[PDB]
């Protein structure tokens, strides 16, 4: 009937931990080309097997909205870019005034331009005129025959990305260290927040590929379920929506121009990658979707949201109607040049009371981008030569309501993509890092010899 | 992937099990606590000059925090006389204003997480003298009694 | 500010007191020795990119030196058979050419600092065999005597 | 330079000697293992601003790896009940499908390196339960038997 | 004094060709040059 309080080492116990995590990815030798965007050569290789072990009858909280690993996982992505850029060539001798007008074509479809222009050679007092081919968005006018200036020249500098590095995304496994542990949730009908009844223990994320995408996600994870999707608080418009599928449908973005290029030397070791002559047809950037699958995956996105605005209510859709050029349209990367398509055909339907027909979506291509909504030194994207063709696997989307109007009568809303880290909530919502508190005192009757 | 059921049970696999069950699985925790070498290799499993990529040094910050919080934890054990030994018995009685319930009522009834939650407030104060009345004045004794 | 006299006495508060007094206050030193986590948090108590400000890494150098000199100190204890135990008795006699004075004459008369000063020269040589004659050949014994 | 023969024998000086000889020289290894302070000083034994020369931080990576692999090694000892004590006896029998030879046949006949080579394959599997059958279920006993 | 101590009757392999300390010992020498240079004056107004 006497009680001592005795200690134990290694008690299964944990605390909401705030700490910095690390990446682990299986190493690609890949001696052909080199230097990946993020993984580079520094991420540690994943172990031959990462051990996954089920925590039985355990139920533990999850809140992906004040989740920190996203604020980290973009804190990185912004960062090392600004060190994958710094070793590459600095493009300030180019903000020169460099005359052009339209490109050879029967006047049909700011398609593109072709300027001919001053430049500095390797030698100093020596100069040279040569020509290149830009796009409408990279330059803006002021005054003669005619001639414009580069859109960013207004406010920021530029460092062109080294074409040796490539921005093809690869799986990244974020890792919690010893003294901590991440953990995954494992019920399919789990919505955005709440304790998860089915839980199993991981230490390093599954392979997350950091796709740079605005208003949509794709080539991501896919739940075995019917696409049930969450907000910070749906009741309010201002906070976004983040869908992601159950069976992906295909997306193939295209522009069939074989660009040519030409290395030209600005000075000591600096070689600017001018776009060269087009050989072949003139062809705009676009992207195909067969509606047959789109409207029916849509169809299941239709019915489930219903469970939050009544089973008897309107729903709606049309195109993005707010913001800047970059986010109002599908910003992303494909093979080296970035796309911007009005998603007009897609947001085309109203579904109330419950032969190939492939969508085709016009896009424009950029080269000089102030990404992640960060003013400062821009990046000039080198062109891409020959054809291009990128297949794809739609998994999700991002949306935001418009707010004030009559309740439940006919409220409207529209995709927003106000911030990107909603890209990170896409597949970082199973995971949650946690501390080890491994030592516990507890009462039993044992006690060793009182030495007196 | 598909669940394989060959090994039992694993690191924190007894977190959903009562304290008595987990009290026997204290070692599937003690090895995974410190080991930052099994999972991170002194040399990797040539264009680059040096490796001060921030994969490098904020991995580097992590490894020491892995040890120091262990190292200060196991010092607490060095304070209470249990260094190489995972469980530890204890001399000063428990006056139960910290918990009114029984002995069976915890090891069979609750789990470890489900026991810290309730005395998480009384935690610091107890560690005040699980050494003083237990070890600070356990060995002036055998100082004064191995005196002869 | 104005002195408050509620707690007694504190870290090195027995440095001005004789060895006997401080010999009882060995723990108000042992916890403050290693703990570089209580005072420095793994995450802080957004314009910046990464934290390689030299507040970052020369704090980082400090934390390991905090542990390693502890860690090599407590290894010396692991050499002499005292790991989890702060004081330690000893077998090889003291031949007193290192100090000619008595037993009362130090614990009641001097303080710890006032004892190192005088044998600071004889310090390294003693640590030569407070293990060899004490522990290096303490356990080939119970090797050769638990032999049966 | 020219060989001086005053000290005997030294760190790994018993690597070419049989296990019995080296079994007595376990400490001329244990002190040289961790000590990264005797050889590297917290402050040096003014034009420069800060010391992030890569002599600085890849010395810095080395010091922790020096400790952590020690620190996880000595945790294995904390798993098996030997923390402050270099040799350790053992309870679960050796079934000798790992080596068919005798007791004299190793300490007098071979050396330590010449013993790992042969059971380097059986190494991990043994460490599975030199604690479980030895210590994991050594102290639920004195849990259940100091019960009274 | 750096202590040198003879390992008696010990015989141990050596292959200086896949030896790594050289790949390190030049990995350095290339490196810190590119930081003993960077603080010094940049000579591009001279290609005139
Ligand atoms: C959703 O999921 C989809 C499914 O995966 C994604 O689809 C992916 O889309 C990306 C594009 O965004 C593709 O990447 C590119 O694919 C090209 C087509 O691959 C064809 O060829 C394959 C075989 O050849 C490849 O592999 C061999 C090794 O096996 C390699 O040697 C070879 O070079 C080539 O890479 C074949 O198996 C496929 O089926 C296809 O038929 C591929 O050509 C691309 O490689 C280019 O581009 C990348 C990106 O910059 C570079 O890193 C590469 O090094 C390479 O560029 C080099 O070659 C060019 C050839 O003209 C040169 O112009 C370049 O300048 C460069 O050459 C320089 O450097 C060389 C190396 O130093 C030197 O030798 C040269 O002399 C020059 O100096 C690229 O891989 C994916 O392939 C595609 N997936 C799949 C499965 O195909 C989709 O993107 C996802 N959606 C989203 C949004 O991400
Ligand atoms: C977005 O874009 C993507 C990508 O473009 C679209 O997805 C692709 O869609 C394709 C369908 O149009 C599909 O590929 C096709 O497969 C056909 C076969 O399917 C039919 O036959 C099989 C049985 O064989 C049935 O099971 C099936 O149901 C169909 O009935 C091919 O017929 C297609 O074309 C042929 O040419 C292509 C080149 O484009 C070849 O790659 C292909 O293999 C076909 O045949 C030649 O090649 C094979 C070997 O590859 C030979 O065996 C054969 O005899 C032909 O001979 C040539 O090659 C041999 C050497 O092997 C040589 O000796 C000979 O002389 C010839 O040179 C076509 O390939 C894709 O799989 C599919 N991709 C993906 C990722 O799904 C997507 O729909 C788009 N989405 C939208 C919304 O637009
Ligand atoms: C992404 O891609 C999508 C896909 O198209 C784009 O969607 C388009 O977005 C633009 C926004 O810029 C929309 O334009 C707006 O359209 C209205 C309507 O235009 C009326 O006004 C003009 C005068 O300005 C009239 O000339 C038009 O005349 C049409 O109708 C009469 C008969 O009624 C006929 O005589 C004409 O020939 C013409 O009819 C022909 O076409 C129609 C179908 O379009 C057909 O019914 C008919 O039989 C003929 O075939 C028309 O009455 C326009 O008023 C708005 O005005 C703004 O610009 C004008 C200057 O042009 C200013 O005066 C005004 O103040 C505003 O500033 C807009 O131009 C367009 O409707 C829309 N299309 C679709 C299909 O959705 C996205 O814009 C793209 N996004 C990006 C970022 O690129
Ligand atoms: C980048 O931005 C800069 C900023 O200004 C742009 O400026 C241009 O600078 C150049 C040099 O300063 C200007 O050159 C002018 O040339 C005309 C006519 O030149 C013709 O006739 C000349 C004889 O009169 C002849 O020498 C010329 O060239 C011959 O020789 C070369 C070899 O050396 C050979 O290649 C040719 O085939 C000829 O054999 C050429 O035939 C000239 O009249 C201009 O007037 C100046 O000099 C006269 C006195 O001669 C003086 O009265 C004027 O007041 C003025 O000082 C001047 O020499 C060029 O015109 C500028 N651009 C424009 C649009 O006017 C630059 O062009 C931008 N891009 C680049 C550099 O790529
Ligand atoms: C997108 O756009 C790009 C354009 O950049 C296209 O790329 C082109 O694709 C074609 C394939 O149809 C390639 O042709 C092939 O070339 C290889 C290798 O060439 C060798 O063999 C051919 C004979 O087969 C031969 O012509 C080549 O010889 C050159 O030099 C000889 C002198 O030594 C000369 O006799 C010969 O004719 C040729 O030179 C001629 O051209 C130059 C100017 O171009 C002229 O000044 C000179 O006097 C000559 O007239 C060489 O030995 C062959 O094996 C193939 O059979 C095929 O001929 C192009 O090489 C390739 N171009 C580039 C720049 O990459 C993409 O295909 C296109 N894709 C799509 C999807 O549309
Ligand atoms: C070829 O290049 C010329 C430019 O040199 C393009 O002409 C441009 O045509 C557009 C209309 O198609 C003009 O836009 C105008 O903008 C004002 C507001 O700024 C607006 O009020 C007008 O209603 C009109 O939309 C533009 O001024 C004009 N550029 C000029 C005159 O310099 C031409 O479109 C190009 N070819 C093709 C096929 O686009
Ligand atoms: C752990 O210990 C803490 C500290 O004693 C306990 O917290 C205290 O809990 C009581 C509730 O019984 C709180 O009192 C409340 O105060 C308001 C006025 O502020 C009063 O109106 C209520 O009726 C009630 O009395 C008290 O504020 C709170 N103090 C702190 C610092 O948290 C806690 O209950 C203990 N937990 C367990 C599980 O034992
Ligand atoms: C600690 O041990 C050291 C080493 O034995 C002692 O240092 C030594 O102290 C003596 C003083 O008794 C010094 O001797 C002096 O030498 C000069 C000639 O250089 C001579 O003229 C003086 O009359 C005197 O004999 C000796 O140099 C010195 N050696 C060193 C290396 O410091 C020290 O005294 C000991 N301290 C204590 C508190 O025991
Ligand atoms: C340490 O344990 C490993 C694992 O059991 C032993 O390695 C194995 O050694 C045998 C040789 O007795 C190898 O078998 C050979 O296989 C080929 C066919 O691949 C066959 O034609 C030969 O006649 C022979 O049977 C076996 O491959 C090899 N396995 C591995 C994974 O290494 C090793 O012998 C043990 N070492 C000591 C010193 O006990
Ligand atoms: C695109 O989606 C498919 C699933 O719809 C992913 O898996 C492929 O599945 C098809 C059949 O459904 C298989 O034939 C392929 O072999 C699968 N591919 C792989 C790589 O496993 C596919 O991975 C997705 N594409 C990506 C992620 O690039
Ligand atoms: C749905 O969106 C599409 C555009 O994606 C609209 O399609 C237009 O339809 C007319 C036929 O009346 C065609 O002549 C046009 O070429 C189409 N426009 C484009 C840009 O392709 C369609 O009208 C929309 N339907 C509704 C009710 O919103
Ligand atoms: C039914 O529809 C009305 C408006 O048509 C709406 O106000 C009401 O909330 C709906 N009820 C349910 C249960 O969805």
């Amino acid at each position: 009937e006497n009680l001592w309080v005795t200690v134990y080492y290694g008690v299964p116990v944990w605390k909401d931990a705030e700490t910095t995590l690390f990446c682990a990815s299986d190493a690609k030798a890949y001696e052909t080309e080199k230097h990946n965007v993020w993984a580079t050569h520094a991420c540690v290789p994943t172990d031959p097997n990462p051990q996954e072990i089920h925590l039985e009858n355990v139920t533990e909280e999850f809140n992906m909205w004040k989740n920190n690993m996203v604020e980290q996982m973009h804190t990185d992505i912004i960062s090392l870019w600004d060190q994958s850029l710094k070793p590459c060539v600095k493009l300030t001798p180019l903000c020169v005034t460099l005359q052009c007008t339209n490109v050879t074509n029967n006047i049909t479809d700011g398609e593109l331009k072709n300027c001919s222009f001053n430049m500095t050679t390797e030698l100093r007092d020596k100069k040279q005129k040569v020509y290149s081919l830009f796009y409408r968005l990279d330059v803006v006018q002021i005054n003669s025959n005619k001639e414009y200036r580069l859109i960013n020249c207004n406010t920021a500098a530029i460092t062109q990305a080294c074409p040796k590095v490539s921005f093809e995304p690869i799986p990244i496994h974020y890792c919690a260290p010893a003294g901590f542990a991440i953990l995954k949730c494992k019920d399919k009908k789990f919505n955005g927040t709440g304790p998860c009844p089915s839980v199993s223990t991981v230490q390093c994320t599954h392979g997350i590929k950091p796709v740079v995408s605005t208003q949509l996600l794709l080539n991501g994870s896919l739940a075995e379920e019917e696409v049930m999707i969450r907000s910070e608080n749906i009741a309010n418009n201002a906070k976004n929506i983040l869908v992601q599928f159950n069976t992906p449908v295909q997306i193939n973005c295209t522009r069939p121009n074989n660009n040519t290029r030409k290395s030209i030397r600005i000075g000591p070791g600096q070689a600017f990658y001018a776009t060269g002559d087009i050989i072949g047809d003139i062809r705009q950037a676009h992207c195909n979707v067969s509606k047959a699958t789109w409207n029916e995956t849509l169809g299941k996105v239709v019915k489930q949201l219903r469970k939050h605005f009544g089973n008897n209510t309107i729903i709606r859709f049309a195109n993005s109607a707010g913001g800047d050029l970059e986010v109002t349209t599908h910003s992303f990367n494909c093979g080296g040049e970035f796309f911007y398509c009005n998603t007009s055909g897609l947001f085309n339907s109203t579904w109330i009371s419950n032969s190939n027909d492939s969508i085709t979506l016009p896009c424009r291509i950029k080269q000089i981008i102030n990404m992640w909504q960060r003013i400062g030194q821009a990046m000039y994207a080198p062109p891409i030569q020959g054809v291009i063709r990128c297949v794809s696997n739609i998994t999700g989307l991002i949306l935001t309501r418009d707010g004030g109007s009559t309740n439940s009568a006919t409220e409207t809303f529209r995709p927003g993509g106000g911030d990107m880290r909603d890209n990170w909530r896409s597949e970082l919502y199973k995971y949650k890092v946690v501390k080890i508190e491994p030592l516990g005192v507890a009462p039993t009757r044992c006690k060793r010899r009182v030495v007196g | 992937a598909v669940g394989i059921g060959a090994v039992f049970l694993g690191f924190l696999g007894a977190a959903g099990s009562t304290m008595g069950a987990a009290s026997m699985t204290l070692t599937v925790q003690a090895r995974n606590l410190l080991s930052g070498i099994v999972q991170q290799q002194s040399n990797l499993l040539q264009q680059h000059l040096l490796k001060l990529t921030v994969w490098g040094i904020k991995q580097l910050q992590a490894r020491v925090l892995a040890v120091e919080r262990y190292l200060r934890d196991q010092q607490l054990l060095g304070i209470w006389g249990c260094s190489g030994k995972l469980i530890c018995c204890t001399n000063v009685p428990w006056n139960s204003s910290w918990s009114n319930r029984n002995l069976s009522e915890i090891w069979d009834n609750m789990t470890w997480l489900q026991w810290d939650k309730e005395i998480s407030n009384y935690t610091q104060i107890i560690y005040g003298l699980l050494e003083e009345s237990q070890n600070q004045q356990e060995k002036n004794e055998q100082d004064l009694l191995a005196l002869d």
